[PDB]
């Protein structure tokens, strides 16, 4: 197994040895195990799937960068919350929000990526939610 | 000595203060101290008398966060007080109304209200069907109908 | 006096004291929150700092931007203060130090901008005229940085695309529950003696080591404004711990006060009540 | 307070010397002789007791007046009766934190005795702590479960107009809130609870409550858990 | 009795008050309950006036926050009130002065202050003139010269 | 009146705590709030009123960090006052004493200390001379060789 922290700027969300990380990066998806070679990559906004033996799961995690060391895996990001602490009703207003402003709006405008950040964040947290 | 000796001979007491005859008032009759032995549910019924109550238990909160108010401000405390605050000073000057007899002191018509009329009046100031009309609506008037249409003259 | 009027006012300063000595406690609880929600923040952000300076070890003629001073056009200005009051002199001072500063460096207004976070310096600043750009109100007591992510990236944006050539943090710096000193403190550009010293080491980059570093660096630049904003409630909520424990002081001096009035009247109206009655018998006889 | 306004009448017209507020020196001596009277009777001279419950009308709260600080004196104890609590809906409105009785645990049953120590413990704790009560979420675990714990007891101590409850019915109503079985249940559904509980323990679960008539104690307690688990399953919040 | 029975047999009330003398505002005189048949325009000229009023509204709000200046402090005022207390508590210490008399006591020589001086020096105040200024500067001197002549060491 | 010609004779208080008495700290004669007019050099020795004077001081400092500790947790301590509170809770239960009167409440014999074993042991706990032993040991004792003796037990 490999130690794995999943952090925020004010809290620790997950912390325990997994037999793989499943994340999401900007290239690809990683499967981040025990003895890998030294890695820092950006995450899309994505679930981060954590499996250890029979147990996986699932934090939603937004605006977020990998660390890999083959002794410590580190996930620092704006966001993390496992299922059962998302505001899922905050959420569903957000993802309503963002979607509706999103569909008027092209590439070229100053706030185009502020509200498609904003609905990837509310749609993974939903995910996430949802697995419980 | 004299009033206090008055109480017991008497089913029902209006008990009038002057801070509210201060205030503009009137009938300037206290809503808490001011008392009835057929105010039960036997003799006006299950409605008037939780609405009654409820009236009574939003003025008296209202009087318990008044000191507090004065000293320390208004934004300090939580949304539930803040809307009971609202309600109190508009379920207030609802109590209030215009004599026939008071018309060389209000400077206008007085006004007759009916018991259902008045009982529906006050429950929908409970239930917040009028937060967004201003307190001077409520101010002087007969009917919860009258406030709705001096809401549009301010 | 006249007793009603002395007990109607010993009731409301011993309600007001039992308020005031709540929020005392209440302020404490979120000050020592406000601490340990920094104590996160800051190995989050030496992290960041450790890749970025393993970039910049491994880079020939390395460079950015954001690392870099020009010319300074116009200034930004981010200014802590907070939503509610009873805090002391906590958002006075740190006003104080805002006006003088711009007074002394400043001629115009064209000079420089003002990003509002906080209630009590907005209605400041805009009462009096201040170009303020920007502003953020209802910040929760113990933030995260998604609640000054929006005006913090649109500071540094400012700042990337020459909208202003610096950007500075105005807030009161936490010493002691008792003690918060006023200071302006620099964010853009970055100085490159406290950035690039952090530990260095061999990290792979996917895709590449420009992509992690062009995240990364307004992502750090993030962090010292939400660093400054946990240090700066961390001063808001010790400002009101003392201003509460005076409030709470000076309620008990009062209250001894009205009670040695109201006792003084009691007595007074004793003595005056049975000395009529008895009078008043005397006469018959 | 109008028996001794009468004695008072008669004194000043047969003009004996007035004190204060116009009352002869013998008007305390009035109430002790006829207070004194009511009492517990030996095994000797029959057991017989006579209990007595004289009233005082204060004005204006004033405890401290002189017929009022006489007769608090002379009594065992004071149920003190207030108008801000009859106002905000506390009713009967009863000041437990300085209403006395100096018999105390003396005139109770066992069971009473023993639910009763947590309950003048947690309603203590409630209105001492009851300023943290509008800064709603932002207090610690400890003090967020007194609040909810205090303000469902208050529930509780409130009660109807003529209708008095067996002691009996009145200790697994107090035995169930102590103990956290409410606790779950909203604060505006607590009296329902209470009187739904009561209807259910009467007709189903006699022989808890025929326990409590007969020996004056509580019957077994995981007995009577099991008994409050199984309403409390068929009951419906909102 | 005796003091309230007094009044009517008066043109000019001089009322001296023990907090002011505890405080070591000397004279300890009260500014709003002193008063005088002849302060009008008719007799004193109307700057005169205009500055006696002036100072005593200046003086009347600052008492109506001394409920909320002992608890709160200063810090809660609008900065209206903020510049108002400033303003007063200045005029207050202005208001004491040295005494011929009083040499033995304070060991400062006594000043006689003429009535233009008066006038001119509390009407600077009121108009802003002397904000600047630290609050002990105005405390026991003569004319508002000598207090700023106090300010420079200081 | 009547308690302050009282007062004029009086030469000490024992003050009777119910929150002392709800904690199991029988006697339950509150430490800080009862005195004593021949409590000074003079009448006693220079070495009892160090040791009370001291006990006060511990005492008072542990119910003046009660709002801290409740709230901001041990950790918010200095190293300084972590003794202090640590000593303070021996101090509290030591001034605890079985009675002969009330041998059916506690269980225990009763005992009489004498006032230099009574010296002798708050000093040693002030000291620090048995900071290393448990808060239970120090409860319901008399002197404090039956508190050490009672440790082994523990």
């Amino acid at each position: 197994t490999v130690q794995v922290d999943i952090v925020t700027p004010e809290r620790k969300v997950f912390q325990g040895e997994a037999d793989i990380v499943i994340a999401r990066g900007v290239e690809g998806e990683l499967g981040v195990m025990a003895g890998h070679i030294p890695l820092v990559t950006p995450l899309k906004t994505a679930p981060v799937r954590i499996k250890q033996g029979d147990k996986e799961t699932l934090i939603a995690v937004s605006g977020g960068f990998l660390e890999v060391r083959p002794d410590k895996v580190n996930i620092l990001a704006d966001t993390a919350e496992l299922p059962e602490e998302i505001a899922v009703e905050a959420a569903k207003k957000a993802k309503a929000r963002h979607e509706t402003i999103l569909k008027r709006l092209d590439k070229t405008d100053k706030d185009y990526l502020r509200h498609k950040r904003a609905l990837e964040r509310a749609e993974v947290r939903l995910q996430v939610a949802n697995s419980k | 000595p004299a009033p206090a000796t008055t109480f017991a001979h008497l089913d029902a007491t209006t008990n009038l203060e002057r801070k509210l005859a201060e205030m503009g008032i009137y009938p300037a009759v206290d809503p808490l101290a001011s008392t009835s032995r057929i105010l039960s549910p036997a003799v006006v019924g299950e409605e008037h008398y939780r609405v009654a109550r409820g009236v009574q238990q939003v003025l008296q909160r209202y009087n318990d966060l008044q000191d507090i108010i004065a000293i320390l401000g208004m934004d300090e405390l939580s949304d539930e007080d803040k809307l009971i605050v609202a309600r109190a000073r508009k379920i207030q000057r609802f109590l209030s109304q215009p004599f026939h007899v008071a018309e060389q002191f209000t400077g206008m018509p007085g006004k007759y209200v009916p018991v259902k009329e008045t009982v529906r009046g006050f429950k929908e100031i409970l239930e917040g069907k009028h937060d967004n009309l201003p307190e001077e609506a409520f101010y002087m008037v007969g009917t919860i109908d009258e406030a709705v249409e001096k809401a549009k003259k301010l | 006096q006249g007793m009603r009027e002395i007990k109607r006012r010993i009731r409301s300063v011993k309600n007001t004291r039992q308020i005031t000595k709540a929020m005392k406690m209440v302020a404490a609880a979120k000050l020592r929150r406000a601490q340990e929600t920094a104590e996160n923040a800051r190995p989050y952000a030496d992290k960041i700092k450790e890749v970025i300076s393993s970039i910049a070890a491994g880079t020939k003629d390395f460079s950015h931007p954001m690392l870099e001073a020009r010319p300074v056009k116009k200034t930004g200005y981010m200014v802590i203060t907070s939503d509610r009051g009873l805090a002391g002199p906590y958002n006075a001072n740190i006003l104080r130090l805002v006006s003088k500063t711009i007074e002394e460096r400043h001629q115009s207004k064209d000079e420089y901008v003002i990003f509002a976070v906080g209630r009590k310096g907005r209605d400041f600043f805009k009462k009096r005229g201040y170009p303020v750009v920007e502003e953020v109100t209802g910040i929760s007591d113990t933030p995260s940085l998604t609640e000054i992510q929006d005006i913090a990236q649109s500071a540094i944006g400012m700042f990337a695309d020459e909208t202003f050539d610096k950007l500075t943090i105005f807030y009161n710096e936490f010493v002691s529950p008792i003690v918060q000193r006023p200071v302006e403190k620099q964010l853009l550009p970055l100085t490159s003696e406290e950035v690039l010293d952090g530990p260095v080491s061999a990290y792979e980059y996917e895709p590449d080591s420009e992509s992690v570093l062009e995240v990364l660096l307004p992502k750090y630049a993030e962090t010292l404004i939400y660093s400054a904003l946990l240090d700066a409630k961390a001063s808001e909520f010790g400002a009101r711990m003392t201003a509460m424990g005076n409030a709470t002081d000076n309620a008990t001096e009062m209250l001894e006060t009205l009670t040695l009035q109201f006792n003084r009247a009691r007595q007074a109206a004793i003595t005056q009540e049975i000395a009529e009655i008895v009078a008043g018998a005397n006469a018959l006889r | 307070s109008k028996q001794a306004a009468a004695y008072r009448e008669l004194s000043l017209l047969l003009r004996r010397p007035p004190g204060r507020e116009a009352y002869p020196g013998d008007v305390f001596y009035l109430h002790s002789r006829l207070l004194e009277r009511a009492a517990k009777l030996s095994d000797e001279k029959g057991g017989g007791s006579l209990t007595a419950l004289p009233f005082i009308e204060t004005q204006a709260g004033d405890v401290s007046a002189y017929i009022p600080t006489n007769v608090i004196s002379i009594t065992d104890g004071q149920i003190f009766l207030e108008s801000d609590l009859f106002y905000s809906g506390v009713r009967p409105a009863v000041n437990v934190g300085i209403s006395v009785s100096r018999v105390g645990g003396a005139a109770q049953i066992k069971a009473m005795k023993k639910v009763a120590g947590t309950l003048r413990l947690d309603l203590a704790q409630y209105r001492e702590l009851q300023a943290f009560a509008q800064f709603g979420s932002d207090l610690d675990k400890a003090t967020q479960a007194k609040l909810n714990r205090g303000e469902r007891t208050v529930e509780i101590l409130k009660q109807d107009e003529h209708k008095p409850m067996p002691v009996e019915e009145q200790v697994i109503s107090i035995y169930a809130v102590t103990n956290g079985f409410m606790d779950d249940i909203p604060v505006e559904d607590v009296r329902r609870f209470e009187e739904e509980l009561l209807s259910f323990m009467r007709a189903n679960k006699d022989s808890l409550l025929d326990h409590i008539r007969q020996t004056g104690e509580l019957p077994d307690t995981k007995e009577l858990d099991a008994a409050i688990e199984e309403f409390k399953k068929g009951f419906t919040p909102s």
